[PDB]
């Protein structure tokens, strides 16, 4: 009963690094992007109202 | 040395969380060990006490 | 047994990077394109400032 108690909470920090290493990189490199968005609506913003 | 007594049976490779340890255990303190092994840390996989080789 | 069955639920978190990485495939381009598309709004403005010139 003990042997099999640990081997479904193996199955708990693989859900628990599931959470950690899918989830963080959709946090960081989303709002990095975010930046990066808002950069290319910043870059052409100077750009087109020189041609006006 | 070891050169002679491997197998890759006995080892978990494919490092991603799990590797096996050699523990080396005396022959007095083997029931000892047997119920043990998996509280002397946390998250030990209960089950893999397999006897490779003896002295 | 015990340790195939723990390399195959290791499977589901190794493919769960891949949906953290086509999550950071789909958003980087899908986004990339309607900051493309604000060129519209630069397509407007020069017709309607051509009324300014007009």
């Amino acid at each position: 009963a003990d042997v099999q108690k640990q081997i479904k909470h193996m199955m708990a920090f693989i859900e628990q690094e599931a959470n950690e290493k899918a989830e963080e990189i959709d946090a960081k490199a989303e709002e990095e992007f975010n930046i990066e968005k808002g950069r290319l609506v910043q870059t052409q913003r100077l750009k087109i109202m020189e041609y006006y | 040395s070891l050169a002679e007594i491997v197998k890759k049976d006995d080892f978990v490779l494919d490092s991603e969380y799990l590797v096996t340890l050699l523990v080396v255990v005396p022959k007095l303190n083997h029931n000892d060990w047997i119920k043990q092994y998996e509280t002397l840390a946390e998250m030990v996989v209960p089950r893999s006490s397999n006897v490779l080789s003896e002295d | 047994q015990g340790i195939q069955q723990l390399l195959q639920a290791e499977k589901r978190a190794a493919e769960k990077v891949a949906d953290a990485r086509k999550r950071k495939a789909r958003r980087l381009k899908q986004a990339k394109e309607e900051a493309q598309m604000e060129v519209d709004q630069y397509r407007r403005e020069r017709e309607q400032e051509f009324q300014s010139k007009q």
